């Protein structure tokens, strides 16, 4: 079964939600995002220091 | 120490955490096994809310008594099917004919939100109090809305 | 029904005692469970509620523990006012039901 | 990319407002990150960085 | 907080119906349930069933439900036992007490009891 | 023997006490700590109180009953928010439902 439900992107709040059908009782689902992490694709051009 | 939207910023990877930003679309694709039937889960018959305590505020400050009288004692799930109120905690358990006790946090001055519950809804209704404190030293837990009114 | 199994059924204790009684559930009934006291030609009197919460005019030396299917009444130093019957009783799954009682006898 | 312990299938969209604090091209020092628009590869000026 | 008190003791002929009422004073039936228990003479606790006060639904021993009528009146803040074809194993003392379970405290009063005998 | 207000004098310091006079305006920045929230105070539900006696006299004369129905036992607070009554007792104790 195909369900989709936005959740906000905030770190240490959790996020419920209930899944329920005519004649399927309540399943519960509990989201926790720890830690969000964003990591860009990076290369190296060069490195500089005192002369 | 001057990023946008709170984001901290590490260096082994290059990258920035806990960025406050946008949202996330989950998509669950649930098995049709994992489901449980209506009949074989705790029933929820003839319950009644009431917000014995509110105070609107960013942590949970809401509580609110439901009586129940279920058709079998066990455990089922409590929600909120609206950005009224959210709930500290998921599920509770249930003794026959009694009184369960649900946390959580509003926006609402005046609130009125459908708790669902155990193959059931009451709908909860009361008048809500301000906060304490000014300033608090954690971030919003209840979906900000429009309506404040008198 | 939800059958409540209180262990022991009888008990000989002096004055100064530690009394221990168990009750058993047939099924998980999380916290719900209460414990009374019976005197001969008297009502039962609510000692302990939810397990563990010691009713209001009962002295502390009740107590109650326990959670799912196993619980426990304890005496921690039995009185005169004390002997007595003791029952069990859950407020779960159709429907409420009490332990069969232990007697609490003078040695 | 999904997570699929235990059957059920779990597909986190993508993040619904792109955006990054990075500029396109950046610098790290001493454990930092700035945003800097340093010179490119073979035009570094005296007195600058670079 | 609650009082309850049983209606007085006395014969039932056997085949025949007990009745009984439990009156509540210093307190209403507006919440919660109230529930009959009985108690054979040197043995144990039996519950027998009970009625929700909010929306007066019953719930009975499976043992007894063939035989037994709960009901509640408002009228004078009352609620009361009927026990069809009575046997002598039906001897009791009947306590009404707010048993179940309530939203906010029950069994926290237990009627003193009444003894019902059948016989002849 | 002759002070207005009714003021007792002593001489060491020169002073006057117990002058019946006036008012002080008291200020209290209570901490933001110390309060506690209603949800675990014992919370009162369907009270009713009666004059069981009343006598109009400077002491205490009077005495009334409150018949309530609390949430919980224990202790709370009793106050009149009006200039009619003075009580002499500030705080009360309740078990479940009775009268205080």
């Amino acid at each position: 079964y195909e369900h989709a439900t936005t959740m906000p992107s905030q770190a240490g709040i959790s996020y419920n939600t209930i899944v329920n059908r005519a004649g399927y009782a309540p399943l519960p689902i509990s989201i926790t995002p720890t830690k969000i992490k964003l990591i860009p694709t990076v290369n190296l051009e060069y490195v500089t220091c005192h002369y | 120490f001057t990023a946008p939207f709170g984001c901290e910023i590490y260096t082994n990877p290059i990258r920035a955490e806990n960025c406050a930003v946008g949202s996330i679309p989950l998509a669950f694709d649930i098995p049709d096994a994992l489901f449980t039937r209506v009949s074989e889960t705790p029933t929820l018959s003839a319950a009644e809310c009431t917000l014995n305590e509110c105070v609107y505020s960013s942590d949970f400050g809401g509580i609110a008594t439901v009586k129940y009288s279920a058709s079998k004692s066990g455990k089922c799930a409590v929600h909120v099917p609206s950005g009224t109120a959210t709930l500290k905690e998921a599920a509770v358990e249930l003794t026959e004919q009694g009184s369960a006790t649900i946390h959580f946090s509003t926006a609402n001055i005046h609130p009125e939100f459908r708790l669902q519950i155990c193959t059931s809804y009451v709908t909860c209704k009361g008048d809500c109090h301000p906060p304490k404190d000014h300033i608090v030293t954690h971030p919003q837990y209840h979906a900000q809305t429009f309506t404040a009114a008198v | 029904d939800i059958q409540m199994t209180q262990s022991p059924s009888s008990l000989s204790a002096s004055v100064g005692d530690t009394v221990t009684i168990t009750c058993r559930a047939s099924q998980s009934i999380s916290s719900w469970l209460a414990w009374y006291q019976q005197k001969p030609g008297k009502a039962p009197n609510l000692l302990i509620y939810k397990a563990s919460s010691l009713q209001t005019g009962v002295p502390s030396r009740f107590s109650g523990s326990g959670s799912e299917t196993h619980f426990t009444l304890t005496i921690s130093s039995l009185q005169s006012e004390d002997f007595a019957t003791y029952y069990c009783q859950q407020y779960i799954s159709r429907p409420w039901t009490f332990g069969q009682g232990t007697k609490v006898e003078i040695k | 990319t999904p997570v699929n312990f235990n059957g059920v299938k779990i597909t986190a969209g993508p993040l619904s407002t792109a955006w990054t604090p990075f500029d396109r091209k950046i610098v790290q020092y001493a454990g930092e990150i700035y945003n800097y628009d340093f010179p490119e590869y073979g035009a570094g000026q005296p007195g600058a960085f670079g | 907080q609650v009082q309850l008190q049983e209606s007085g003791p006395g014969l039932v002929k056997p085949s025949e119906t007990l009745s009984l009422t439990c009156t509540v004073s210093g307190g209403s039936i507006s919440g919660y349930y109230w529930n009959w228990i009985r108690q054979s003479p040197g043995k144990g606790l039996e519950w027998i069933g009970n009625m929700y006060d909010s929306t007066g639904d019953t719930n009975y021993n499976p043992s007894l439900k063939s035989r037994v009528t709960l009901s509640i009146d408002t009228s004078k803040n009352q609620f009361s036992m009927k026990l069809n074809s009575v046997t002598a194993a039906d001897t009791a003392v009947y306590f009404c007490a707010s048993g179940s379970g309530d939203w906010f405290g029950y069994f926290y009063r237990w009627g003193q009891g009444v003894l019902v005998t059948v016989s002849s």
